[PDB]
RNA sequence: UUUGCUCCACACAAUAUAGAUGGAUACGAAUAAGGCGUCCUUGUGGCGUCGCUGAACCAUAGCAGGCUAGCAACGGUGCACUUGGCGGAAAGGCCUUGGGUGCUUGCUGGCGAAUUGCAAUGUCAUUUUGCGUGGGGAUAAAUCAUUUGUAUACGACUUAGA
RNA sequence: GCAGUCAAGCGUUCAUAGCGACAUUGCUUUUUGAUUCUUCGAUGUCGGCUCUUCCUAUCAUACCGAAGCAGAAUUCGGUAA
RNA sequence: AGAACUGGCGAUGCGGGAUGAACCGAACGUAGAGUUAAGGUGCCGGAAUACACGCUCAUCAGACACCACAAAAGGUGUUAG
RNA sequence: GGCCAGCAUCAGUUUUGGUGGCAGGAUAAAUCCAUAGGAAUGUAGCUUGCCUCGGUAAGUAUUAUAGCCUGUG
């Protein structure tokens, strides 16, 4: 029926200044900055207090409303991912041969350099987006971790390591060997 | 079917010797003009009485005017209609500031929601909410909150020459 | 890729000279004879369209020819050609252009021992062909009437239009290839028994 | 560092909205919005103005960046007594728009003769402006 | 109205820019097109490139020469639009088209000539804003066009010029506002105003 | 081969014309956002203002625009010159300097205009070419035939010949 | 000839992995019929050889989803001519 | 393939349905001015890129009778009941 | 008076504007004015609870320091 006017509320934290020109967003915190445009979507920022900002879609029907939220909440990420930030946990998973994961450089590069998986003589590689950092984690076997400060690119980062390990003419319940993302959540603690 | 008036229409039983004075009945009938308002009249009444147009005689037409012309209002409809597969009551709220207009867009609405032509259609009631919160739809719901403003964003002015020597501009 | 402009060395060899011609006994023989005529002044003219060339061009090709009399070939009549000059800056190579005037250069400046080089040429020509040597078809049976390095069935019946894909008789030879990944087995040298 | 975030600042419809009605009979008259009836319909009326009560599309009026205040749904008489008392014909005229609407109509009321001077005057002030262009 | 009308293509629509075009021809109307590459097509640029591809595979079975030919460029993508809109194979129409050129990027005389508008084909009053739509430039380069990058190149090249000339111009306009302004309460003013100058 | 070619200049003569009749009057980018002015901490900054159409801006008076005088300005503008510079996407155009020169309706003057007869496009554009005149400048080639065979049915191709 | 819908059954157990009765809706025009519209002052009225091109309802090959896929092998399905 | 009544084509052009014996409109001496039919009015192409309220986004959308096809069955796409 | 035109006054046909007087109807319906009654998308005031000296909110409260609705004339 286009709904007259829906809104939602973007909560800002005591470090970060968002700001918001057009529709190319920026917000910038203790962790650093990030920038997203949001020209694609057609709502109306609002301002009503340095803790507060509000989104609206005027006169909108159904699936414009329903992008209302998705705006509110891609923006949300981008304040949290600037104040605590971002860190996804990934462990390798095998039956049996061991899946040997290290870190390669060729100019400047960062690459995931994935050996053995499932025996394959075969070399694996993931690049190393930018913004994201990655650490094996000591103390705990075959976990690797990504970190950064856009949800976006580590979540990415992330999924382009697990399926760059996918299993070909076996049965892949039996075959489970992987590297799996195991844990969701943030870099500072106490949250 | 067009541009409605309401029309009273009475009509009643040619008289006889042993039943002189037969007994009047009314419908009040949205028609674009007071021909299809008596046609209108004889299609309904034949549906409910032994008669027909031969047979009988109109006895008064008269159009009805609206109350308060320049008064917004919330109104009921109620609607029979035939689809292709079947045939449908139905309940439609409309919002405007005369039962001529209401009616108006109510054909307009059934013929675009429902494909409803004029001929498939029986209004069965048209009737002034009196109370705001007996309205039902929210459609219209929306339009009844307090101190109600919006803007109209991305304004497109119509240009009156082909050519144009700026790069419009849709504020407003 | 448009050209803009071409600068020539003053001086031109006989041998390119007469590659300007279809009756070089005959003619006077003037060409570039005013063109050379612009070095006198100082250099102005022609520093400002080797200026130019830099100041623009994305890319410059130089002007080679062969030294055809140093050849066992009758033909007299030199080879003239643009090659490409990829060494850095666009600024580096017309320098280089304009050093290399008149001078001369080597093929092992330009080619190394087990390189692999591309050959582009014409190839050999043939003349007319039948159908069965041009597009190697296959032979007719020994008993088939009038002829049989032919194709028996040049089409269906629709499209009723013989099609740009069948077999059909023709010139063969003397097409241009360019044939890649021939190694350089070894580079000569002429003053070297 | 505070967040600076834009604006987008419409014009909205709303009671007491004042509008310039642009086809009909009114058409260059303004107007105010009484009562509102859908997302395309609102309920207008312009006594000052002489336009009468009626229900209207929105897309034959522009709204103006003028509002007052007006009683959701006030009758003629009740919109006539806010209208003057909030001056709104003065604020209106003092526009630029209003100014720049008079400006083409004197334009086009303009006598043949009364176009000649017109030019003889810029041919005045073009020699004395074009001067003073060449002196700072 | 003018000898000559320069249309910046940028943020119009094909067929009605097209539309428009080839009435003014037929009309008398002599006209440039300019950027082409910045045109717009309603529908996501899948859905145009599926439409080209229909496109592509006409052609004359015996002899693929003689069949529809396909130009890739955006300019030309946009004659396609417009010849078909032309009784082409007449004399009249073939005059017609003649008054008609059209361009990738703003290519010299057609830079320092002021360019226009056709709003009732520009974009962004044409379009419901949520709907998808296409850019030429980006379309024929999936298609073959080969010339993108070089055009965007020039075209930075010759934007940066312009915003030199512009400046330039503001200021100068500004100057000259201050002048009309120190004229400004003077009698040949106040008459002026009074005759709606 | 009967003094031919070319560029500038004018002149006569033809031949045309998809259609002059004040001016194609240059940021870019966004459109759920911008332009312009101004300030400042030079920023997704403050403040002010505008839109709602080019219905604008510029130009526009004078025998289709004649001949003349003067004043106030020191401005505008046409033209041929000269200074510095920028433009290669198809630049072939733009900007700047300096004197010279015409015009100026910025204001004020003297003279003229009729009979084209009450309208008749009432002829003011620009295309291409041809012919003499004299102001700069320049003094080839291709083809046939012959010939080669890296080519070829014939043409064509590729060589060669003071 | 080819492809569906319902789902009683089949499949140790389990409708729909793979299948599928009683029914039922379709598509195709290399089947054969039905018709008799064109050709009877004539459209060479078997098959093979050759050779081009096109369709896809895909046998192989590329990349995939699924299985009553442990592996191997196979089967079902997608994008695909 | 064969009957019933009427209207047609055959024997007939003209406007419309791009095209077409039979549909729609309308039946014809030579012409001027007007007005219409059926059918149209973005451009081809005469004629509103008219007004107005809804609906629809299709990685094979849809687009006007005769007419140049589609069905059962499904969709947590969206609309109104 | 041969040819072709312009204007004027009219005639036939037609097309497109301005403007005057009347007739209907619920002797239009509204607006407006008068009067009675009402209610909320509740105007003044009031109470209460936070709250940077009043602003908010949630209560009463039917014209008050806005107004509207409904009938009758
Ligand atoms: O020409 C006739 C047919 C025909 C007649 C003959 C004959 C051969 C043919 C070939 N048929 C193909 C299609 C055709 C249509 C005609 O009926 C021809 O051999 C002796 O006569
Ligand atoms: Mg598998
Ligand atoms: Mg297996
Ligand atoms: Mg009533
Ligand atoms: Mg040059
Ligand atoms: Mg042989
Ligand atoms: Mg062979
Ligand atoms: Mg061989
Ligand atoms: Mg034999
Ligand atoms: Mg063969
Ligand atoms: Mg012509
Ligand atoms: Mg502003
Ligand atoms: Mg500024
Ligand atoms: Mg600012
Ligand atoms: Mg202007
Ligand atoms: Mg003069
Ligand atoms: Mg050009
Ligand atoms: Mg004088
Ligand atoms: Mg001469
Ligand atoms: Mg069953
Ligand atoms: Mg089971
Ligand atoms: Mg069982
Ligand atoms: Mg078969
Ligand atoms: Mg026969
Ligand atoms: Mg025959
Ligand atoms: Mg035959
Ligand atoms: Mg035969
Ligand atoms: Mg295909
Ligand atoms: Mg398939
Ligand atoms: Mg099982
Ligand atoms: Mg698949
Ligand atoms: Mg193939
Ligand atoms: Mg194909
Ligand atoms: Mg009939
Ligand atoms: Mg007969
Ligand atoms: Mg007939
Ligand atoms: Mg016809
Ligand atoms: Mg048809
Ligand atoms: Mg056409
Ligand atoms: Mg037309
Ligand atoms: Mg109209
Ligand atoms: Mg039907
Ligand atoms: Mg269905
Ligand atoms: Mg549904
Ligand atoms: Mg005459
Ligand atoms: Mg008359
Ligand atoms: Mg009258
Ligand atoms: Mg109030």
């Amino acid at each position: 029926m286009k709904y007259i006017q829906t809104e939602q509320q973007i909560e800002v934290p005591e470090g970060v200044t968002v700001s918001i020109k057009s529709r190319i967003v920026k917000v910038v915190g203790p962790r650093g900055t990030l920038t997203k445009n949001l020209k694609h979507i057609d709502v109306t920022f609002t301002k009503v207090n340095n803790q507060l900002i509000k989104v609206a879609v005027h006169n909108g029907g159904r699936k414009h409303v329903a992008a209302l939220r998705t705006v509110k909440s891609l923006v949300d990420n981008m304040i949290t991912g600037v104040t605590k930030g971002y860190k996804y946990k990934m462990r390798y998973v095998y039956a049996h041969f061991p899946i040997n994961v290290n870190i390669v450089e060729k100019d400047g590069a960062k690459f995931i350099e994935v050996r053995n998986f499932l025996g394959d003589k075969k070399i694996r590689n993931v690049p190393v987006r930018d913004g994201v950092t990655i650490e094996f984690s000591t103390n705990v076997k075959d976990e690797i971790v990504l970190s950064g400060n856009s949800v976006e690119d580590v979540s990415q980062n992330a999924a382009d390591l697990q399926q760059i390990c996918r299993v070909r003419n076996k049965d892949i319940r039996k075959f489970l060997d992987g590297i799996y993302v195991s844990h969701k959540g943030f870099i500072t603690e106490d949250l | 079917m067009a541009h409605f008036k309401e029309y009273q229409v009475i009509g009643r039983r040619l008289p006889t010797e042993s039943v002189p004075e037969p007994k009047l009945f009314r419908m009040r009938i949205f028609a674009s003009n007071e021909v299809i308002a008596k046609s209108r009249y004889w299609y309904f009444l034949q549906k409910l009485h032994k008669v027909k147009k031969a047979s009988g005689e109109i006895v008064s037409i008269n159009q009805i005017n609206e109350a308060h012309p320049t008064k917004v209002k919330n109104f009921g409809v109620w609607v029979r209609y035939d689809s292709r597969s079947g045939t449908h009551n139905m309940y439609k709220e409309i919002r405007d500031v005369s039962r001529v207009a209401a009616v108006e867009t109510l054909y307009q609405d059934m013929a675009a929601r429902h494909r409803a032509r004029f001929r498939s259609i029986h209004i069965l009631k048209v009737a002034e909410i009196e109370k705001t919160a007996d309205v039902k739809r929210q459609y219209v719901k929306q339009f009844l909150t307090k101190d109600l403003k919006f803007p109209l964003p991305h304004r497109v002015q119509k240009s009156t020459k082909t050519f144009s020597y700026k790069r419009p501009s849709t504020f407003y | 890729l448009r050209s803009l402009t071409t600068v020539w060395a003053e001086h031109l060899s006989d041998e390119v000279k007469r590659r300007f011609y279809k009756n070089w006994y005959k003619s006077k023989k003037k060409a570039f004879t005013k063109y050379s005529a612009k070095y006198a002044q100082d250099g102005a003219g022609i520093e400002r369209e080797l200026a130019r060339i830099k100041k623009y061009a994305s890319v410059v090709r130089v002007l080679v020819h062969t030294q055809i009399r140093k050849t066992p070939l009758a033909q007299k009549k030199a080879h003239l050609a643009e090659i490409q000059l990829n060494g850095g800056s666009i600024s580096e190579k017309v320098d280089w252009a304009r050093e290399h005037f008149e001078k001369t250069v080597a093929v092992d400046s330009v080619f190394e021992q087990n390189e692999m080089i591309d050959a582009i040429a014409v190839t050999k020509g043939h003349g007319f062909e039948g159908v069965t040597h041009r597009w190697g078809t296959k032979k007719l049976p020994r008993k088939t009437h009038r002829g049989l390095r032919k194709v028996a069935c040049i089409g269906a019946w629709h499209p009723a239009h013989v099609m740009w894909s069948v077999a059909r008789a023709g010139q063969r030879g003397y097409h241009s290839r360019t044939s890649i990944n021939h190694k350089i087995y070894r580079v000569g040298k002429g003053d070297d028994e | 560092t505070d967040s600076i975030v834009k604006a987008s600042n419409w014009r909205l419809v709303e009671v007491g909205r004042v509008v310039l009605i642009k086809k009909g009979q009114s058409a260059g008259k303004l107007a105010a919005i009484v009562e509102i009836i859908d997302q395309k319909k609102v309920l207008i009326d312009g006594p000052k103005a002489g336009v009468p009560r009626q229900a209207i599309n929105l897309g034959q009026v522009v709204l103006t960046p003028l509002t007052f205040a007006l009683p959701r749904g006030a009758r003629t008489a009740t919109v006539s007594k806010k209208w003057a008392a909030a001056a709104v014909c003065e604020k209106w005229a003092a526009s630029s728009w209003a100014k720049k609407i008079a400006q083409r109509e004197r334009r086009a009321a303009l006598t043949d003769f009364e176009r000649f001077q017109v030019m003889v005057l810029r041919k005045q002030k073009r020699y004395t402006v074009k001067k003073a262009l060449a002196k700072a | 109205v003018e000898p000559v009308v320069v249309i910046d293509g940028k943020g119009h629509l094909v067929g009605r820019l097209a539309s428009v075009v080839a009435k003014q021809l037929l009309n008398g109307q002599k006209i440039v097109v300019v950027r082409a590459e910045e045109l717009n097509i309603s529908g996501e640029f899948f859905r145009n490139k599926l439409k080209y591809h229909d496109f592509l595979r006409k052609a004359t079975a015996f002899n693929k020469t003689r069949g529809p030919f396909h130009f890739r460029a955006p300019s030309r993508i946009f004659y396609k639009a417009l010849r078909g809109m032309v009784s082409h194979k007449t004399a009249r129409g073939k005059a017609a088209l003649e008054r008609l050129k059209v361009f990738e990027g703003i290519p010299p005389p057609y830079d320092k000539k002021k360019r226009v508008v056709v709003p009732q084909a520009l974009r962004v009053l044409r379009l419901k804003p949520g709907r998808k739509y296409t850019t030429l430039g980006k379309l024929s380069t999936s298609v073959g066009w080969k010339y993108e990058d070089v055009v965007a190149k020039l075209e930075a090249k010759r934007k940066v010029s312009s915003a030199e000339y512009y400046a330039k111009k503001r200021a100068f306009t500004k100057k000259v506002a201050s002048a009309n302004a120190t004229a400004a309460e003077s009698d040949v003013a106040k008459q002026l105003a009074a005759l709606g100058y």
